[PDB]
């Protein structure tokens, strides 16, 4: 049975203070005996600025009836700093969290800071946890801006090294495996090769990067991630489309396909008749370039056969 | 009109094929495939003239959606605590939503709204997700507050729209509190940094006549380099340094709430006559992004919010809604350098008429998928996307010349006090010219003269957002004019 907080020897003197609605406010929620106590209290808490063990514990109360409770995450931040509290200690209740399917912006978010306090001298612990917890969702968007964050800002600090970039790569090597169709990984190898301040650009880099893409759309030809990077890498680094065609030409019907296609391939690709089209372009051929866009627009990808004639009537 | 927008029922419809290579992205796929796909071959096609018989009918049921609504003017039970940060987004998803199926609410009603609203008001600058005696100012329920008074206040000394006038100053404070020297803004005190902030804070000061040169700065770096290699647009970019990085990154992947977002927000700083400001956006590349995300038929033509994953009712708003925005935007580098619909508008609304609705005789509500149980969010985002999908919007240029001409810059409030010295405005001719400029452009879409396309009968048709606000024309023009003093 639940002990009101009104009758507990470590709370008599505080004067709980009631929720402000007005009279008959719009929108109430029906809130569980616990849940309104507890707020009660907090909200005398907060008015009387007190920063203490129990107002930390009635802070871990509330966020676990309401992870997204911002404003009692922000009391809870507060409370640690002001306290000097072990964030290490904070750190090992969060991963209780995420286990509990206790989420929000705003637990991300106290990840965040507390990592960013804590400003360990190396980060490896806190990656490693990153991969395990994506393996419930390898595609939480949450955690994958998370790991972006958590490698610029300690990158910035210079705190990850050669060898912890290299087993990041593999890392995602290694998830594009399990699952080539998995986007987030695409975009997070994108930040590893590309776009992240210290890659290397070279000759010999281009080129790897064009295997590896070329290999993986010969490997599943209807996935779009794997389109989309080759478009955003040639377009990034200024490449001709032209010379790479005979790797594309095959699905408009360096690694080449296999020679029978695997089986459940339907051809055309339509990005493959996106690229044959642009390739067009890129030659100045204006009217081969129309008519791909043209098939595309009528027959092959009529779902966009409006933005497909749009592409058409600009090269006529 | 429809040349170019083919019904999904007069299409082949065929799953994502497999190249032989399973994975667990192509069997969530496949299976939501087969769950869409079963429910179109249940239901009667739209565009019929007589509806089959034994089949569902797929008309819009506006008293359903009105009915499961009306529990917001009530109670929500205790389960929903999980939102008791967001109450003013259950306001605005509710009262958006019934302006958009056409549905008054009465006066009393009203002033209950309003009076909620401005509890949630802290003195010091800001709404937050709940009472102010409760919750700390919030971005985001500033943003859903103001537009909810918008959509449920008026001019008169209980309207609520004094009390926001009043609140100019403190309300841009808290802006400026918010804000970081890349061009971020935090969402509340110690709260995260991503573009969902940015767009709800440049809504609101579009609106309430609040911006500054010293509240923009960077602001357009930010959002730009939150584009991804995809063409959309991530959460966030981070700046590495040696306000004035070396470059900036962005931070995930090219996601269909933060596309919107930024979308949205790069077309208001458009309106801003800063000197090389606001830095450029690949516009082709987001108009690419934007139509790729529509499902195939076999998925109902509904939007997905990433590559590789599912269609979902919510993205009709944020990737149907920011199509026109990439549009115009293509457009005017089009004309710099010196027409068919961009995504399919028919099967859009194939999509929320057959998948989105509850199943009928039930609570009413749309949802992401069949399956999913409706809830206010969807409701409000299914109807959003349905209303750009109906009524084809454009950025008029021949209507911003002619908001030009009627301004009056010698009516308006007074000029907010900035942060810094020289954090404002050189002179009252720089200040009024981008008063003008920014009121202009914010009352310059329209509905196109014979745009409109009403999937399966007029009495589907629901009213007209407006593009990059999301709310209707009616409700924008005389809230923006009250805080302009324009009329
Ligand atoms: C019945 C609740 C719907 C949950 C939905 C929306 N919601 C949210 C909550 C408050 C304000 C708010 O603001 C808005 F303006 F509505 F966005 C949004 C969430 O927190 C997670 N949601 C789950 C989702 C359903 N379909 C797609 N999603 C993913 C997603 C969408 C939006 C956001 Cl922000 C985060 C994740
Ligand atoms: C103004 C404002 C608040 C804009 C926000 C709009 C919006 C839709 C934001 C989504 C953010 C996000 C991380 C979605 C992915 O969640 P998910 O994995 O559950 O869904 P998914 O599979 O569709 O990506
Ligand atoms: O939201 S809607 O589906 O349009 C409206 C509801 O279906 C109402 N159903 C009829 C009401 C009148 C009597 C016979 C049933
Ligand atoms: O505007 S001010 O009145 O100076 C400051 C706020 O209003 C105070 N609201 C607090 C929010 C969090 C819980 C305790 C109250
Ligand atoms: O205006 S028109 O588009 O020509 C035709 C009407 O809107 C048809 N609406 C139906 C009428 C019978 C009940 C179910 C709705
Ligand atoms: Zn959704």
């Amino acid at each position: 049975t639940y002990i009101p907080m009104s009758q507990r020897r470590s709370w008599a003197d505080v004067k709980p203070i009631m929720q402000d609605d007005g009279p008959n406010p719009v929108v109430p929620i029906m809130y569980s005996e616990e849940y309104k106590d507890a707020m009660d209290y907090f909200r005398a808490i907060a008015a009387k600025e007190e920063k203490s063990e129990r107002a930390l514990e009635l802070t871990e109360i509330i966020v676990r009836m309401n992870p997204a409770h911002y404003t009692v995450w922000q009391y809870r931040f507060s409370l640690l700093t002001s306290l000097n509290k072990s964030l290490e200690d904070e750190l090992r209740l969060m991963n209780e969290f995420a286990v509990q399917n206790l989420k929000s912006y705003q637990v991300w978010h106290h990840r965040l800071l507390l990592l960013d306090r804590i400003s360990p001298q190396d980060p490896v612990s806190e990656i490693e946890y990153i991969h395990g917890s994506l393996l419930p969702d390898p595609k939480n968007y949450h955690t994958w801006a998370y790991l972006h964050w958590l490698y610029s800002h300690f990158s910035t600090l210079g705190r990850i090294s050669e060898a912890q970039w290299g087993s990041e790569l593999d890392w995602c090597n290694e998830m594009l495996r399990v699952d080539g169709r998995n986007n987030s990984a695409w975009g997070w190898r994108w930040y590893l090769r590309v776009s992240r301040p210290g890659a290397e650009t070279s000759s010999r880099s281009l080129q790897d990067e064009l295997i590896y893409i070329l290999k993986s759309i010969h490997l599943i030809p209807h996935n779009v991630s794997a389109w989309n990077y080759l478009r955003g890498f040639l377009k990034h680094f200024s490449l001709p489309l032209v010379p790479i065609l005979p790797a594309i030409l095959p699905y408009t019907a360096f690694p080449m396909p296999s020679d029978p296609l695997p089986e459940d391939t339907p051809l055309p690709v339509p990005l493959a008749l996106e690229y044959l089209a642009d390739s067009f372009i890129e030659q100045n051929r204006v009217d081969d370039a129309a008519k791909v866009f043209e098939k595309l627009s009528s027959e092959y990808d009529q779902m966009r056969a409006g933005y497909w004639e749009f592409r058409r009537r600009e090269c006529a | 009109a429809t040349e170019f927008t083919p019904s999904v029922y007069s299409l082949v419809s065929k799953p994502l094929p497999s190249n032989s290579r399973p994975s667990a992205t192509l069997d969530e796929q496949a299976e939501t495939e087969d769950l869409i796909s079963q429910l179109f071959d249940l239901t009667a096609d739209p565009n019929a003239l007589v509806s089959e018989h034994g089949k569902r009918y797929s008309g819009l049921r506006k008293q359903e959606h009105t009915q499961f609504l009306a529990s917001s003017f009530f109670q929500l039970p205790g389960k929903f605590v999980s939102l008791d940060a967001s109450r003013p987004w259950l306001v605005f998803w509710t009262v958006h939503s019934l302006d958009l199926l056409g549905v008054a609410l009465d006066q009393g009603t009203k002033d209950r709204v309003v009076s909620t609203l401005l509890h949630f008001l802290s003195p010091k600058g800001g709404f937050g997700g709940g009472p102010a005696n409760s919750q700390i100012p919030h971005l985001l329920p500033t943003y859903a507050s103001v537009c909810s008074l918008a959509i449920a206040g008026n001019d008169s000394s209980t309207g609520g729209w004094k009390d926001l006038a009043a609140a100019r100053q403190s309300i841009y404070e808290f802006f400026m509190r918010c804000k970081r020297p890349d061009g971020g803004f935090v969402v509340c005190e110690g709260g995260e940094v991503d573009v969902r902030g940015t767009y709800c804070l440049l809504v609101v000061a579009t609106l309430l006549d609040i911006i500054t040169p010293e509240l923009l700065h960077n602001v357009d770096k930010f959002v730009s380099a939150c584009q991804t290699y995809e063409g959309g647009f991530a959460c966030a970019s981070f700046p590495f340094p040696s306000s004035e990085p070396s470059c900036r990154v962005s931070m995930a992947e090219a996601h269909g709430g933060y596309t919107s977002c930024s979308l949205n927000s790069h077309f208001l700083l458009t309106s801003v006559p800063l000197p090389s400001f606001p830095l450029s956006i690949d516009a082709n590349a987001a108009l690419r992004w934007t139509v790729l995300q529509q499902g195939e038929p076999i998925e109902g033509g509904g939007f997905r919010g990433r590559t590789n994953k599912l269609v979902d009712g919510c993205y009709s708003w944020w990737v149907g809604g920011g199509a026109p925005v990439a549009e115009e935007l293509v457009r005017r580098e089009k004309s710099r350098k010196v027409i068919p619909p961009i995504f399919n508008r028919v099967a859009l609304q194939e999509f929320t008429l057959v998948a989105a609705q509850q199943d009928p005789g039930s609570t009413g509500g749309l949802r992401d998928k069949p399956g999913k149980r409706p809830d206010q969010y969807h409701t409000c985002n299914n109807l959003s996307g349905l209303s750009i999908a109906q009524h084809k919007m454009s950025h008029s240029p021949s209507t911003v010349s002619s908001n030009r001409l009627k301004f009056d810059a010698s009516k308006g409030l007074p000029a907010v006090k900035p942060v810094a010295p020289g954090g404002g405005w050189k002179n009252e001719d720089e200040r009024q010219n981008a008063r003008r400029e920014i009121w202009a452009n914010a009352l310059g879409w329209i509905e196109e003269e014979g745009g409109e396309i009403i999937v399966g009968g007029k009495d589907n048709r629901i009213n007209t957002t407006t593009p990059v606000f999301n709310i209707l024309g009616l409700r924008l023009k005389p809230f923006i004019n009250y805080f302009y003093c324009q009329e």
